[PDB]
RNA sequence: UAACUGAAGAGUUUGAUCAUGGCUCAGAUUGAACGCUGGCGGCAGGCUUAACACAUGCAAGUCGAGCGGGGGAAGCGGACCUAGCGGCGGACGGGUGAGUAAUGCUUAGGAAUCUGCCUAUUAGUGGGGGACAACAUCUCGAAAGGGAUGCUAAUACCGCAUACGUCCUACGGGAGAAAGCAGGGCCUUGCGCUAAUAGAUGAGCCUAAGUCGGAUUAGCUAGUUGGUGGGGUAAAGGCCUACCAAGGCGACGAUCUGUAGCGGGUCUGAGAGGAUGAUCCGCCACACUGGGACUGAGACACGGCCCAGACUCCUACGGGAGGCAGCAGUGGGGAAUAUUGGACAAUGGGGGGAACCCUGAUCCAGCCAUGCCGCGUGUGUGAAGAAGGCCUUAUGGUUGUAAAGCACUUUAAGCGAGGAGGAGGCUACUUUAGUUAAUACCUAGAGAUAGUGGACGUUACUCGCAGAAUAAGCACCGGCUAACUCUGUGCCAGCAGCCGCGGUAAUACAGAGGGUGCGAGCGUUAAUCGGAUUUACUGGGCGUAAAGCGUGCGUAGGCGGCUUAUUAAGUCGGAUGUGAAAUCCCCGAGCUUAACUUGGGAAUUGCAUUCGAUACUGGUGAGCUAG
């Protein structure tokens, strides 16, 4: 009962904090083709494990700062 | 306070009441939590005069609700 | 509102009888201008009558047979187009279930514009109660019966003769004895005329 | 105030405000004495400035002048600063 | 069993034709307005413009069973009233849409929170102090309102004691409450008060994705993005602060600018869409303009406080008062929108032990064809085809069974009589549980006799009475488009949605006779969708009608050969929660019918969670050679 998202690390330049980019394929309302949509989430690191180019699973939590409400769960495929 | 009262919607001079469980601060015909029956004081012919679901009435009374003096008389008029 | 004016003037425009002015020596020989349209250039020459005049003409004929104004008739059509039968004969069913029409077939009253004078005037007892609305739908089993308070006025004794000699349909179980009706179910589209064409009315109300 | 009870309520508001300000001031005063003993660095003077503040703070959180969740916080954060003296 | 049923075209470019392409028309709808006309009832609706300024009344009180003082009637005691202290209410209910383009709203989910009254369960309520109003004397002021000085109760205030559980803890210990009143016989119930838990309810906070234009707006940010210590909050958090680091957002439109309350829904359409957000329900925001905090369980408070602005008002010039976007009402603006009404009888709300008091919420009534629905303004006969009018071949034709005359009827309006329902209850008088010394008191329940309680209200409805008596208009008649003639006028006067009529036979102007359509209404103007496949997803085009950039090359992007293994994101299936009520639709029940109200369903095919299926598209690995 804790929803998670999987996405590509795109920045790590900050202490104890990554920025994941999540991508989503969504069908268009009137013309119904398909679209690529993306959202960047500021998530919370603790030991600074994740690096730019990595793909990680994050989960929701209480706020940690102004614009940070997701916590890292694992590095699913380190690369 | 949660209460159980009558909400009045019918027509002019011929009213029809819903029996409704609600916070007592809301408007008489406004927001409510649950409806548990109805009351028709005129009720000609083949039309019902009262219908009160009583298991939900007991549930809410035991949760702390306060029936009005008309709904407390109609809950004794029913089951009879 | 009703129509209160020349009765047979509307019979010459439509070319049929329209069943007004009921009388023992009508035979539609009470105008002698019959089959000639009204007014100055009545039947001056031929008429184009192109595909909207024929629809409107037959709709007017139906309306004038029963005495229904346009708003109520439009409502009838809208209700008939909603039932899950076929819009055509639902309309004639709805029009033959009125009160004044049912009470006109039963013999009380000669013309429908006097069956209405009887119903409206509180002289009919449907299911034991004096109703005075002329368009009440009469359902299967309604007992139509004259009010005991006026079974003497001599407007009825001739109406009950003219009723005889004439039809006695297969859906009203009348008896001109104690004046009690017992309406059956409604009729179907084989007990009323077949000149009345209603495939044009459905297309008139759908332009 | 266009009513009798409206200005009676205004009148009581003023007494209540005067009476509450004294007690809030009283709580802040003792928190200040404990804090200015924690600056000194004397573990003993500090544990004696803390034992004279806790009852005032709890008495005033019982009357409703502060919230009890706020007195609990003041107690905890002021005990965790004299335990770290010695 | 039903809850589905669905789609029309016409006129106008030419001497004629086919195409293209605009313009116009026939439909539905409205919080409408105007013009001509106007009998009734039932249901609704009624400032869309100036969030413009507001005279007058009313819209929030209640408790003497918390507490002193008083007062007047009545027979020195009973009853009764209330200025002041104190409790609770005043944060609901009612209005309005200025601001707000996302700190809002909708859909689906979360933590880190508080919560008066109410229900349940636990431990209590011990003993003392010092004040202040009222009051009694001074006292400044025209008034409003203060000023001095003494005197006082309390469920007002503050110590002390004791705490099942509650708070902090370094697990050793430490800290912290409260108040009485009433009815019957110190003992009994009630009503309260304290501490705690957890339920109800109600509020605060977080996340993701949706929510109107503009690039003739491309860079924006410096508590800005992150971290550590401290402060702060009911509670997570740059919410605040000092340091350290430097970041964060932006062509998937940031920043800037314009407009705008949002949804359930409403109108239209075969659908897909398109317009819209009055009346009813939910949420947000605001209260003369801007800035604050107080009290409280809750407010940054419409009829509360402070201080800034404007603005109005009184004045004795000393000094003060105020906020209709609450209901009525006034002025003003406008094309345009109602009474300075009744009752708390019913449903709710506040206070009270109750009696009962308050309630412009509400229930009702007045005004208005504003809409929807229903009824009436009579019914039969009646050929001397009367007269009159209009046309005319002068004889006829039409108005026309139409009218008279004769025979009837009396719905609704009117005048008299009867008369439900909306009131369940309460007070007395008996009797049985109930806890208790107790058959007192006090909570409950059974019974017939009475008493009392409706604003609407001359109620609905019923039954009588007199007499056709009291009751028909508006648009049109060249085509489109149902329906034609005469006279007057002579490109004049005029008409007109489009084509177009009018210059001496005008079916097109004006009147008249006849006709057509609707009918207590009928026409015009305005606005939305349709027709319009005329922005085309469903569902169009680009040689010559409007339309292929002068030509390459290339960035983001879109799309991409064949075989195989795997994955399971798109895709497909099932299950579970959700999708408020009302509304739409379908059965069927009350209104004499109908509008209308209402029972049950169906629908809300969207969202999320979870379990599966792998053909196709994507990802990954491994191969191939037709590009
Ligand atoms: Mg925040
Ligand atoms: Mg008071
Ligand atoms: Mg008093
Ligand atoms: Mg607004
Ligand atoms: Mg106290
Ligand atoms: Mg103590
Ligand atoms: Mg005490
Ligand atoms: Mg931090
Ligand atoms: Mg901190
Ligand atoms: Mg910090
Ligand atoms: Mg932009
Ligand atoms: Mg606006
Ligand atoms: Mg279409
Ligand atoms: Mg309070
Ligand atoms: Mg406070
Ligand atoms: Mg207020
Ligand atoms: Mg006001
Ligand atoms: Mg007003
Ligand atoms: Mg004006
Ligand atoms: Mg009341
Ligand atoms: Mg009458
Ligand atoms: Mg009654
Ligand atoms: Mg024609
Ligand atoms: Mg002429
Ligand atoms: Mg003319
Ligand atoms: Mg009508
Ligand atoms: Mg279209
Ligand atoms: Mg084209
Ligand atoms: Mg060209
Ligand atoms: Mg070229
Ligand atoms: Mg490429
Ligand atoms: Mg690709
Ligand atoms: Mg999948
Ligand atoms: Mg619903
Ligand atoms: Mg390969």
């Amino acid at each position: 009962t804790v929803r998670t998202l999987t996405g590509k690390v795109v920045s790590d330049k900050m202490d104890k904090s990554i920025v994941v980019l999540i991508e989503r394929r969504v069908q268009h309302p009137l013309y119904g083709k398909s679209i690529r949509r993306s959202t960047k989430l500021h998530a919370h690191d603790e030991n600074n494990v994740a690096k730019i180019g990595d793909v990680v699973t994050i989960k929701e939590s209480r706020p940690i700062s102004k614009t940070k409400a997701w916590t890292l769960v694992e590095v699913v495929e380190a690369a | 306070m949660v209460v159980i009262r009558l909400a009045r919607g019918g027509a002019k001079k011929r009213p029809f009441y819903q029996i409704v469980v609600t916070d007592s601060r809301n408007a008489r015909d406004g927001r409510f939590i649950e409806r548990i029956g109805f009351f028709n004081p005129t009720a000609q012919g083949q039309a019902e005069k009262l219908r009160l679901d009583a298991d939900r009435f007991a549930h809410w009374v035991s949760q702390g609700a306060q029936p009005s003096e008309r709904v407390a008389s109609l809950a004794a008029q029913a089951k009879k | 509102a009703r129509y209160i004016g020349p009765k047979c003037k509307l019979s010459r425009r439509e070319g049929t009888d329209l069943q007004l002015k009921s009388g023992v020596k009508p035979f539609d020989v009470k105008t002698k201008k019959a089959n000639k349209a009204p007014g100055q250039h009545g039947q001056a020459r031929g008429g184009k009558q192109s595909e909207y005049s024929l629809q409107l003409r037959e709709k007017q004929k139906v309306r004038r047979i029963y005495g229904v104004l346009e708003r109520q008739f439009s409502n009838y059509y809208k209700e008939a187009a909603r039932v899950k039968g076929a819009t055509g004969e639902n309309l004639l069913k709805l029009l033959e279930s009125r009160l004044d029409n049912v009470v006109y077939r039963m013999g009380f009253g000669s013309t429908r514009a006097e069956a209405r004078q009887l119903v409206s005037h509180r002289s009919i007892t449907l299911n034991g109660r004096r109703v005075n609305i002329a368009s009440i739908q009469v359902k299967a089993g309604d007992v139509i019966a004259v009010h005991e308070g006026a079974k003497q006025q001599l407007r009825i004794k001739n109406a009950i003769e003219l009723a005889a000699q004439r039809g006695i349909p297969a859906w009203i179980e009348v008896d001109h004895s104690k004046l009690e009706g017992t309406f059956k179910a409604a009729p179907d589209r084989s007990d009323l005329p077949a000149e009345i064409n209603e495939s044009l009315i459905v297309e008139l109300y759908s332009k | 105030a266009n009513s009798a009870q409206a200005k009676k309520r205004a009148r009581q508001n003023v007494k209540a405000r005067k009476h509450n300000a004294s007690l809030r001031s009283m709580v802040r005063t003792y928190i200040k004495r404990t804090l200015s003993a924690i600056a000194g660095g004397d573990y003993a003077v500090a544990t004696e400035a803390y034992k004279k503040a806790v009852p005032v703070i709890d008495r005033m959180a019982d009357k409703g002048i502060i919230h009890k969740n706020k007195a609990a916080r003041h107690k905890s954060r002021l005990n965790a600063q004299v335990k770290a003296l010695a």
